[PDB]
């Protein structure tokens, strides 16, 4: 038999407010309440205030506006759960469960994060696809780190791109190391959680991917627990032993709601209006990430949590609470996106509290090069090149580097290591900054000793992609991978600059220059 | 029976590991053993050197990953990746079964590339491999080099003279 | 004998009000709520009173499935928290709970979390230099033992590796005991921390262990991110009167202290500050900090750490934070991008023993040279920015050149960065600190070029690295050499 | 000539922000204040004074 | 079937109080009062319950000489306004009232102005640039054929004048029937337009009309600049589901909307978050938002303005405005005091469609 | 008084906790009275009343240079003249860190002796030259 408390003494919008029935009967605190708002239909709910006269100030999250004053309030005594399972990849999903059409188990939403004993150290990656995020600001499994940066930036690309790059690996490899993912859309358009279902759907990346959506137009508690109910689809694949990757979209947005919410319900404002506990919000979100013990299954879950920051600032309430939350940033500045270059991280504010111990032993030691060629770079790229010739090795390999992060998609990690490799060894110097990415192209999907016969390498050819667990396991720093290493690259290079690098700077008609520019870009895009 | 094991916090570990090794090798789609030892590890049962060894010899002799087909599925791909979760995650290292299981997927998918990078990662490591793999190896090799199979056909293709975007495919 | 009971009113967050028919407990006491119906002990302590018969306490743990008018019991004494030499080497929590999976704690007696600060009598003053390893904190800001120190600095600037390189230097060579306190820190931090202690042995389990570590992390409620450093306080307090050791009090941070009382004081009815903070800021402080102080019976050697959000130095969070403090590291944003580590900047910060009788002439002499030398540094980068190196005098290049080697000099490599450095750490002494800065203050060492000095430790290692440098710069001078032999 | 027309500039700007950023602190404060003001109930809470 | 009764409890500007004895309507329903007490018709939607027995609820037109205890009829229905062929060529108000003088519309059914957003399968967005004819529009922010458009720009700028250049390129040549909101703008541009299309044959009274206008303006109080934005849509998606037929939908501006919306906040009590604005106004503006999508029965290719007041992006209504939007065009005052006009600043500027797969990879 | 910004913070701690009205910087109207109260005390008496004398050294503790804060504005509207230090000097080995073209006393001369009138006309008229030329000299 249901069990009822009281009835809608009020309604505001999005919340309501619940007057005690003649009985003294209790409620609990953050529990899910029903109300009857027709004989077959029930409208859930969620505590959110308790006070003195025994009146309950609730939460909506369904069935809105069908709600009234005087209608009856049921008490499950339960906190919200939703239903978890292997059953859910491939949907979008209301944070009630609820699943939204196109054309037995369950878990609590607020749970308490694994103790400082059940979580092992960041040991292994996460390859986002993208050479900068895998090089220079390694992001690894268990970890927790943010995307800002200001509107259009590729903030949600990055996380798409991670998502799309992880499923060929995943189709490979078995079904316990394989990340799967969750996209949590707060406060986004319906039109782009569309979209992003067809590119999922497109590339296959949808049967180790859910999304969980709460739109503009959906109530703001839908919001507000929409990130709680992705972690909590991921808590199943932390202890089940498996790997899951969290994309919350904008956290601002979710923060946006829980302000409604408060104020709303009368609770007072603070700093820039938020009610002063949004800090514990995210807290409590964000710390549920982490790399779980052996004890616990080993599993996982990486969060790549998006905020929105205004004219490059990083001193708002939110960017600051959040940062002080995260490992690592990934910072997107306009100023470099509308200079051209995309993805426009910026390294300077960019950074990971990991480090090597996230990437692997072959990209260590390239990282470690880079790491070190960049900030050479930085101290010598804002002078205008006047030494022609007597320019540094390193400003020209921070620029041919800086054309290789140029991306549109992801990039596996041997198409990666080896273009890098060119570059901090030098073997890709004497072609010119603009080429540079039509060289990777040929490195990648264009073998030229093959097609030359300047065949003399037993194995290490750019064709088979399966070297990738070789290069992975043993390193490229080792005895057998580096001497055909580089003699691959010497012959790449030589091919490159007797035969294409000569006849592009024969080019002098307009028409055959624009053909070639075009050629450059759609390399850009594709590599 | 033998040296008790510890975890990175000093807590006692299991290591009666037969029972789980035996749901491995009872196995007839090599997917049901991740699971295994993902069930292995909640019970603070850490996979052992011969679990990682069954779970190769299973993933060699199945036919599928999933009693469905998938597509993408690399019989190789899977075995190197348990070596690195041995290897680095783990701190395991592997033995001669299990680079000779790695080497007997190479032979038999006829990929006579990698199996000479798997030859000499044995012999750079003290490995010997068996001569009977490193002749099917070659006499593969010898197989694609006189039918022409030695690369892909794309490759041994002229590239476009004329640079233009849809000439070269992007 | 029989403890009385009170009854909840209202539940508002973290916040709840409390019945009391016969009389309300002191302000700071502990309330317990069985398991029963929420699963958990869970425990309160009271912030404030409203009526004779009513009274509001936080919560340190979360209030979930907690209905109205569920009994309260009075413990009749604050929160008490275990101590003795059984703390040493096991986590705990607010309640002094030990969450380690390691057994139980013995305790031969319990003290409480709450406690008056010691008298000015009680107060002892000694100027004595610690010897960090650190090259920027053993010349500018020599750190006093007994004595009270702050990393300020914002997100990414270094001072939990800073914390974690002076657990590693000094912690191991402290005879005494340490506490480390982690308030609003991150989760990996602590098993990073953890590991690291058992690792270095500073934490042998079956041996004799000499660290406390306590932890409220981001994950708890703000009751116990506010009443974690007084629970630290309460283990390290114990150490320096009744054992009367010498302890290392860690802490990171103070400002999610601050910051929890900040989200729970709009709950308790308090009207904020300018920023946004509570309005009893700085006496809530000021309680905290002044526990944290050497006695005649022992020492705390406490060193702190500080968010600067935003990079804003006016927040008054670190405002009030400058004078409980002896040593006011501070870490930059700039001098971390320029790729210097310690991001330590010498003119910021300074230190009350840097003083010509509490230390060595020389020592106070050289550093503030450099001290002058950087303001110069400063007003000609405001000049070669414009004009250009080609404009000012030879005299002054020359400054300009020392103090662009001394900024790249006072960089270090630590052992716990390995991760990011990839290079292995140095531990320079104080007096090689003092005879290396000085040759390069009086050009002793001027021929020696610049990029030796980046990262790096004493300055024997300085000239390994120009010999390096050197060798390097032949080998692609002979290389072009037979290059265009070649073609 | 420019650079004093750019710190004449900087000059409005910054007293700008700084007098928008005391009113934004005030009405800040005001708000909050006025909040826990409006949670304050106008019942009666009669009670036996005998 | 007899009507239900209430009376009114307390005045505060638009916002007042209703006590309904029996029981208390749902939110949005429509109240109306004769026009023998006030002197006009005044018909008042709820917005929330204050208890039972009680309703908030705000008027459309002003409250004078309004009492505090006038009967007040529950029409037991939302503010229902007319649809179809016969709401084109004509001026209409938030009620659905005409006010061209011209003769009753020979409307067949009435919607609500208040409706669910489509759900995530009726979205089908397809990818095809809008010919403008404007130079920068096209090259930097191609707009999108069903998608949104957004002129942000300040007092003095020219975003009006953009949406008449848009009108007399786009709309004439569109084929599809369009609509005109003005929500707060100046009463004078609504002649203005009205005259150039009465002049075009856009809105020939004896022949067909390709065009519906609806004007809330700056003199209406805030209660219908509130609820204007949502009579236009109300127009537009009868023609977008049930006719099936490509629309536009210009608003001018949906800032006033949200200040609207703030004002009415103030009186319903509610309590400010930023810079005087609502705690809902994301909420507010995204159930206005999502219903402009182009399902696949339609296409609904709306042109939106937006006021930064003080020339700032960081007011929350602008910035909240961005999100729900696919083609940005933030104009400047120094560039338009430079004489140059449109005053775009392209690197602020921002579209969706600026993708090789749409655009052509030369024009990217 | 070492210092009167932590005797403010003190009083809107006991402001804001007893709920009078704020005002600018969460501080309420009656601040600076606060300090009048302290300040005016402060007085040369007159020869009717012993000659005796209290003087005052009200320390205020800025934050990166500010002056246009609220007590800071308040105590600068009540003193009888200032001193500003400042950090670029007191690295430079400039100590007492003095801003002299800041550093204010509206008592001038009256209060200086005899012997130190002349000397001060004469090191004035000497600094305000010496900044002139060190301004606009180059580092060179
Ligand atoms: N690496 C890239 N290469 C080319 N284009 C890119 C890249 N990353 C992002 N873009 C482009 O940037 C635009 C916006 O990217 P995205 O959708 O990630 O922005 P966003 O940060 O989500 O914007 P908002 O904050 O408004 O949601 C799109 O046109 C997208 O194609
Ligand atoms: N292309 C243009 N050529 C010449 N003048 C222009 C152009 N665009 C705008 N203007 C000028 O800008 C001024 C205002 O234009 P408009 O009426 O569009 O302003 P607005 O953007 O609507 O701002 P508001 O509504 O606050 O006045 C007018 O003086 C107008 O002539
Ligand atoms: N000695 C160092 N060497 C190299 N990198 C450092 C060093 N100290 C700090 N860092 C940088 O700081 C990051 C960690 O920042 P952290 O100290 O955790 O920030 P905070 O102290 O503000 O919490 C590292 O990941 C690295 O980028
Ligand atoms: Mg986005
Ligand atoms: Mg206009």
């Amino acid at each position: 038999a249901k069990q009822k408390i009281g009835f809608v003494h009020g309604i505001d919008g999005t919340i309501a407010t619940i007057a005690p029935a003649a009985s003294k009967v209790t409620v609990p605190y953050n529990t899910v309440l029903e109300i009857a708002v027709s004989a077959t239909n029930i409208a859930n709910a969620l505590v959110f205030n308790l006070e003195k006269d025994g009146s309950i100030g609730v939460i909506l999250l369904d069935n809105i506006s069908e709600v009234r004053s005087g209608q009856d309030v049921y008490a499950t005594g339960s906190l919200l759960k939703i239903p978890v399972g292997f059953h859910m990849l491939g949907k979008i999903i209301n944070p009630l469960g609820k699943e939204i059409p196109t054309g037995t188990k369950l878990g609590l939403v607020e749970e308490m994060a694994p103790n400082i004993v059940s979580r092992q150290p960041v040991n292994y990656n996460l390859l986002t696809g993208y050479k900068v995020i895998d090089t220079l600001i390694p992001v690894g499994r268990g970890q927790r780190e943010l995307i800002l940066g200001d509107r259009q930036t590729g903030k949600t690309s990055i996380a798409l791109s991670t998502i799309l790059n992880q499923t060929k690996v995943n189709n490979e490899i078995l079904s316990k190391n394989n990340v799967l993912s969750v996209y949590v859309s707060i406060g986004q358009r319906c039109s782009n959680v569309a979209r992003i279902h067809r590119l999922l759907t497109e590339y296959d990346a949808m049967k180790y991917c859910t999304i969980v959506a709460a739109t503009a137009a959906d109530p703001a508690g839908l919001q507000y627990l929409a990130p709680y109910a992705g972690t909590t689809l991921g808590e199943e694949f932390r202890n089940s032993g498996r790997h899951i990757l969290l994309v919350y979209d904008d956290l601002s947005k979710q923060a946006v709601s829980y302000r409604q919410i408060s104020l709303l319900l009368r609770r007072p404002p603070g700093r820039e209006a938020y009610p002063g506990d949004v800090f514990y919000l995210h807290s409590r979100l964000l710390e549920r990430s982490a790399m779980m013990s052996p004890q616990k299954g080993s599993g996982s879950l990486t969060s790549l949590p998006i905020v929105e920051t205004l004219s490059n600032d990083v001193t708002a309430y939110i960017v600051t609470n959040v940062i002080s939350i995260t490992d690592g940033q990934i910072y997107l500045d306009a100023k470099l996106f509308t200079g051209g270059q995309r993805p426009a991280v910026n390294i300077g504010l960019s950074v990971s509290r990991v480090g090597s111990s996230a990437q692997n032993k072959a990209m260590k030691k390239v990282g470690g090069a880079l790491k070190m060629l960049m900030g050479e770079y930085r101290k010598m790229a804002g002078e205008q090149t006047s030494g022609s010739q007597n320019v540094s090795p390193v400003m020209i390999r921070g620029a041919r580097c800086l054309q290789l992060f140029n991306q549109k998609g992801p990039s596996y990690f041997m198409d990666a290591i080896v273009a890098l490799y060119a570059v901090t060894n030098g073997y890709m110097d004497d072609v010119k900054l603009q080429y540079s990415k039509f060289y990777e192209f040929l490195l990648l999907n264009k073998d030229l000793p093959v097609l030359y016969g300047q065949v003399n390498n037993k194995y290490f050819y750019m064709y088979n992609k399966n070297l990738n667990y070789f290069i992975r396991y043993f390193g490229l720093n080792h005895e057998i991978l580096e001497p055909e290493l580089k003699k691959y690259i010497e012959i790449h290079t030589n091919l490159f600059l007797d035969n294409y690098q000569s006849r592009m700077n024969e080019l002098k008609s307009d028409e055959d220059l624009v053909q070639l520019k075009n050629l450059l870009y759609a390399c850009k895009r594709t590599v | 029976a033998g040296g008790k094991r510890y975890d990175l916090f000093g807590y006692e570990v299991s290591v009666a590991t037969g029972p789980f090794i035996e749901e491995i090798k009872k196995a007839q789609f090599y997917d049901d053993a991740g699971e295994v030892i993902v069930k292995m590890n909640l019970a603070n049962t850490p996979p052992d050197l011969q679990t990682y060894n069954a779970v190769l010899e299973r993933i060699l002799n199945c036919k599928s990953k999933r009693s469905q087909p998938v597509k993408g599925e690399n019989k190789f791909a899977a075995m190197m990746d348990i070596l690195e979760e041995m290897d680095a995650r783990s701190g395991i290292k592997p033995n001669a079964e299990s680079w000779g299981y790695v080497l007997k997927e190479l032979v038999q998918a006829g990929d006579f590339r990698l199996g000479w990078v798997c030859i000499a990662g044995m012999k750079s490591l003290g490995i010997t491999p068996d001569q009977a793999l490193v002749d099917a190896n070659e006499a593969n090799a010898a197989k694609a080099k006189a039918a022409g199979t030695d690369f892909p056909a794309y490759l041994k293709k002229a590239a476009p003279e004329s640079f233009d975007t849809k000439a070269w495919g992007i | 004998d029989v403890k009385q009971v009170g009854y909840v009113q209202q539940i508002i967050g973290a916040v709840v009000d409390v019945t009391f028919t016969d009389s309300v407990p002191p302000v700071l006491t502990a309330l317990t709520v069985d398991a029963k119906e929420t699963g958990t002990l869970l425990t309160m302590e009271i912030v404030q009173h409203l009526d004779t018969k009513t009274a509001r306490c936080i919560c340190m743990s979360s209030t979930d499935m907690l209905r109205l008018r569920t009994p309260v019991v009075n413990t009749g004494s604050q929160i008490t928290v275990p101590v003795g030499e059984a703390t040493l080497g096991r986590i705990f929590n607010v309640m002094g709970d030990a969450i380690d999976q390691r057994g139980p704690v013995k305790n031969k007696v319990r003290w409480p979390i709450h406690r008056k600060a010691p008298t000015l009598a009680e107060q002892s003053g000694k100027d004595e230099v610690l010897v960090t390893g650190i090259k920027v904190i053993d010349l500018i800001l020599p750190y006093c033992k007994g004595g009270k120190i702050g990393l300020f600095g914002g997100a990414g600037v270094g001072k939990t590796v800073i914390i974690m390189e002076l657990i590693n230097n000094v912690a191991k060579g402290h005879g005494g005991y340490s506490v480390f306190a982690g308030v609003g820190e991150r989760t990996r931090e602590g098993t990073d921390l953890y590991l690291e202690m058992m690792g270095s042995k500073v934490i042998d389990l079956q041996g004799d262990s000499k660290c406390v570590l306590v932890y409220g992390q981001m994950n708890e409620p703000p009751g116990a991110r506010a009443r974690v450093a007084q629970t630290a306080l309460t283990m390290a307090e114990y150490f320096r009167d009744e054992a009367g050791q010498d302890v290392l009090l860690f802490v990171d941070n103070v400002f999610r202290f601050t910051q929890a009382n900040s989200e729970v004081s709009a709950l308790l009815g308090r009207i904020p500050a300018a920023v946004g903070y509570q309005p009893t800021l700085a006496e809530d402080l000021g309680m905290l900090q002044e526990r944290i102080t050497s006695t005649v019976k022992g020492s705390i050697t406490s060193v702190q750490a500080v968010y600067v959000p935003a990079d804003d130095i006016t927040d008054p969070a670190p405002a009030t934070t400058f004078s409980h403090l002896d040593a006011t590291t501070v870490l930059s944003r700039s001098v971390a991008e320029a790729g210097i580590y310690p991001a330590v900047e010498p003119l910021e910060c300074a230190s009350r023993i840097m003083d010509p009788d509490a230390i060595d002439v020389n020592h106070y002499n050289v550093a503030m040279d450099i001290v002058e030398m950087l303001t110069k540094y400063k007003e000609l980068q405001d000049i070669i920015a414009v004009l250009g190196i080609d404009e000012l005098s030879e005299e002054d290049k020359l400054i300009v050149d020392r103090a662009r080697k001394v900024a790249k000099f006072m960089s270090q490599p630590f052992a716990v960065a390995e991760v990011f450095t990839g290079m292995k750490g140095y531990y320079v002494q104080l007096e090689d600190c003092v005879s290396d800065f000085g040759s390069l203050l009086m050009g002793q060492c001027d021929n020696i070029p610049e990029m030796a000095f980046y990262m790096v430790g004493g300055l024997d290692s300085v000239k390994e690295k120009a010999a390096k440098m050197a060798a390097e710069a032949a080998a692609m001078r002979e290389r072009a050499r037979k290059a265009a032999e070649a073609k | 000539g420019n650079i004093t027309g750019l710190m004449q500039l900087a000059d409005y700007t910054y007293n700008k922000t700084r007098k928008e950023l005391i009113t934004a602190e005030l009405l800040e404060i005001i708000g909050t204040m006025t909040a826990m003001h409006a949670g304050k109930k106008v019942g009666l809470k009669k009670t036996e004074f005998w």
